[PDB]
């Protein structure tokens, strides 16, 4: 057999990526997509369903699907995990409430053996309020260190400022991209 | 020709009634 | 067969996904019990081919009795597509919303109704008087909440007699039973 | 108020259906066919079964039954339109109304079936309109059946403005076997076949009756028809005030007006059959059949089918002028005739034998009936006034139409 499209096709770029998008509900999920995508701040409702959407970065088109938190859609992240590459976390700082509850989903979620090549990939949302903490506080309450064998990073991102998630999408590339 | 009764030209209104 | 039906529709070439998606409409015609897929069908539900949606749409529908617990990953579709440009996707949209003789589903579809009662198409009209009348005769006490009585009364004073029509005979259909 | 539509094969098998309402289980299907076949084999079989509350309501097409199971007292009226219109859209897209194109086009019969109806009220009846949205080789729906003008999509260009009308006439006649005519009925039919450019509106005027008479010229040859049916184009209004004929021609075939009414005339053909059958040894076919027509036409492809004995064999022909074949498929003689001109007199003398065992049970008297079809004849004098043919842009148009007479319900009752 001959790779001679394969090389031609890399010449210019080929690969494409994927993630995935999980986390607690009304944390930014939405809002975070439509700005990846997009670029503005579109009001949306909960997110009954998910929302999938690719996103064209670098030379990767990396698709992105939004799954909400829901506990009528929290099992039913098990559906995304077919054919899935990435993943993509977002915590919600201001919600102390939920805070237990969305590291209880992290651990249960966390537990699964289908999901083993995805690296860690947490978006530091609620990046508004004095009460949102720093990079290291978050990660402490969520034990980070403590996965092994997941390559986890911590990157904060504001919603309404957009910034933040260009060096959240660089780490991504370079964890799943080993090429120079 | 065709089967059935040639085609004929047909006219717009009734020219005599005005 | 079944195995390699998944797998086509766990790809992401639309080429494949067609013919899947024709194969799959053939063997539930052909007399196939493919409700056994349903839930694999609902990842590849959101597409921009037309000649898809319809497909997934006709699918869901025939699967929604069976299975309607995999049915609560449909609304957030029909909400996106609820608003779309084209208007045959909403028409088609409006219509399938009816057809889902989910009993936890015609709860959500009721802000899309009132949101598409308003609608300026004649036949997104004709539409949304059909999905109300659908709605009333799934529950009559959800289409009373709803308040959709006075919109149906208000579409026969309106542009459009085939919507006009339409919402006729739906309040006939809604006074009938 | 159909529950669901169904597409059914002569196997039993359903080539498609698609739920409407939902309120009837998809496997009362299954039921269908032992009632039918219970209904054949007894006598009771009606298009509209019921199997307990609710009605299986079916028709027979070319090769499948449409059948429309329904549980409410619907409009059986209106599930028979929808039906009609439904095998009308389907002979438009498909040439063929067989099981090679239901299993072959279901992709878009799907889409079809789901924008015709909905809910069990159908809503898309237009096949030019509807192949405008749903094509199986999708855009906005047509502003046309929003529009008013369902019937003339606008914006329609073409490089001629050419029609052809249809003048076609059905002789039905209902002969008794005791020589008396008992139904005699002409039903006209004005079809006309518009290719133009625009959404023209013609302004049809004819020689009619009724309308000689309201201007006053009720002295000469005018028609007056008994029933007088408009097509969808036509406007009811104009036609109930003035018999004002205006509407807008669709694009294509299509049967604006179609006249019907009885007859006080005699035959076109005076058919006179005698049967010398021996009892169980020959059979005599004293066939003789009279042109009351006028001599300046001629029947082209006359077929005076004239039943033979259900177990006659070894026949032979003496006839005058026309070709007579005996095809056992039909169990009867056609008097085949390629040109009949106006007061021919044909005579015929068939002669056959018969077995020697005696039938074990009665095969019925058929009537005779003939398959005339004589073009450029006008029985009933009804002649074309002018068609006001009226563009918003201006144009000139070349309207044409032919008169065809052919025999429709010409039944001769045997002796
Ligand atoms: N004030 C403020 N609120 C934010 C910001 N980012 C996210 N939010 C809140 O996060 C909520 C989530 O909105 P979306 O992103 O549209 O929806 P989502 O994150 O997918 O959440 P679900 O739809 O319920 O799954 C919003 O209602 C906002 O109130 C921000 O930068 N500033
Ligand atoms: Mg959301």
């Amino acid at each position: 057999g001959n790779i001679f499209a394969n090389l031609f096709k890399g010449l210019f770029g080929k690969k494409e990526m994927r993630i995935l998008m999980v986390g607690l509900d009304a944390a930014g999920k939405t809002t975070i997509l439509y700005k990846l995508k997009l670029g503005e701040i579109v009001t949306t409702i909960p997110t009954i369903g998910f929302n999938v959407e690719t996103v064209e970065y670098k030379n990767i088109s990396f698709t992105v699907w939004d799954v909400g938190g829901q506990d009528k859609i929290r099992p039913l992240w098990r559906h995304y995990f077919q054919n899935t590459q990435g993943l993509i976390f977002v915590v919600d700082s201001n919600d102390r409430e939920r805070v237990n509850e969305a590291r209880e989903e992290l651990m249960r979620m966390l537990a699964e053996d289908e999901l083993r090549d995805a690296v860690l990939l947490v978006f530091a949302n609620k990046q508004d309020l004095p009460n949102a903490m720093n990079a290291a506080e978050i990660t402490d309450k969520l034990g980070l260190h403590s996965l092994r064998h997941r390559n986890w990073y911590i990157q904060a991102t504001c919603a309404t400022s957009g910034d933040g998630l260009y060096e959240g999408l660089d780490w991504l590339s370079n964890q799943l991209r080993n090429q120079k | 020709d065709r089967k059935g009764g040639s085609y004929s030209q047909a006219a717009g209104s009734d020219s005599a009634q005005s | 067969e079944i195995f390699e039906l998944k797998a086509e529709l766990n790809s992401d070439k639309k080429e494949k996904k067609k013919e899947a998606v024709k194969k799959v409409i053939a063997s539930m015609t052909v007399g196939k019990d493919v409700s056994a897929l349903f839930p694999d069908v609902v990842n590849c539900m959101q597409t921009d081919n037309l000649e898809l949606k319809k497909l997934v749409y006709l699918y869901l529908m025939n699967y929604a009795k069976s299975q309607p617990d995999m049915a609560i990953m449909a609304v957030n579709t029909f909400v996106k597509d609820c608003e779309d440009p084209n208007p045959l996707i909403r028409a088609l949209a409006v219509r399938t919303m009816g057809c889902i003789r989910v009993d936890k589903i015609t709860e959500y579809l009721c802000e899309p109704l009132r949101k598409c009662l308003k609608d300026e198409d004649p036949y997104v009209r004709k539409t949304a008087a059909v999905c109300v009348a659908k709605l009333h005769d799934i529950n009559a006490q959800l289409v009373e909440d709803q308040g959709f009585l006075d919109t149906l009364k208000d579409l026969i004073s309106d542009s459009n007699p085939m919507v006009v029509a339409n919402a006729v005979a739906a309040l006939s259909e809604i006074a009938e039973s | 108020s159909a529950s669901a539509v169904y597409v059914l094969d002569l196997k039993g098998k359903v080539l498609i259906c698609r739920n409407y309402r939902g309120d009837v289980d998809m496997s009362e299907v299954e039921h269908f066919m032992p009632i039918l076949m219970e209904k054949e084999e007894e006598g009771m079989l009606s298009p509209i079964l019921a199997h307990g509350g609710v009605r299986f309501m079916w028709i027979k097409h070319n090769n499948l039954y449409l059948v429309a199971t329904s549980k409410k007292n619907a409009c059986v009226s209106l599930v028979f339109s929808f039906l009609y219109k439904v095998v009308q859209v389907f002979s438009e897209y498909f040439k063929e109304l067989e099981e090679e194109s239901i299993r072959d086009n279901f992709v878009i019969i799907y889409e079809l079936l789901d924008e015709l109806m909905d809910f069990g009220y159908p809503q898309t009846t237009d096949s030019k309109i509807l192949q405008e949205y749903i094509t199986q080789e999708a855009p906005r729906p047509p502003a046309t059946v929003t529009n008013a003008v369902s019937w003339r999509s606008e914006g329609i260009k073409y490089r001629k403005n050419e029609v052809f009308l249809d003048v076609i006439e059905a002789v039905n006649l209902l002969v008794s076997a005791n020589g008396n005519v008992l139904r005699s009925e002409i039903v006209g039919s004005i079809k006309m076949r518009v290719f133009l450019s625009g959404m023209p509106e013609l302004r049809l005027g004819l020689n009619d009756k009724v309308l000689f008479d309201n201007t006053g010229r009720g002295k000469s040859k005018s028609v007056e028809l008994e029933d007088v049916k408009f097509h969808q184009c036509v406007r009811l209004s104009r036609f109930e005030n003035d018999r004002t004929i205006s509407f807008i021609p669709p694009d294509g075939e299509f049967e604006l007006m179609s006249y019907r009414l009885n007859t006080h005339v005699k035959p076109l053909i005076w058919i006179e059959s005698v049967i010398e059958k021996h009892s169980h040894s020959r059979i005599e076919y004293m066939v003789k059949a009279k042109s009351q027509f006028k001599r300046r036409s001629t029947a082209n492809n006359v077929e005076i089918h004239i039943p033979v004995p259900n177990d006659a064999d070894s026949p032979k022909f003496k006839t005058t002028v026309g070709s007579v074949k005996w095809v056992p498929e039909n169990s009867e003689i056609v008097w085949s005739v390629k040109s009949f001109p106006g007061g021919k007199e044909y005579l015929m003398r068939a002669h056959f034998g018969l077995p020697s065992v005696e039938a074990e049970d009665k095969e019925g008297k058929p009537p005779i009936s003939v398959k005339f079809e004589i073009p450029y004849f006008t029985t009933s004098g009804i002649q074309v006034r002018y068609l006001k043919i009226i563009e918003k842009s201006g144009y000139q148009a070349l309207p044409w139409v032919r008169y065809i007479t052919q025999n429709g319900d010409y039944q001769l009752r045997t002796q």
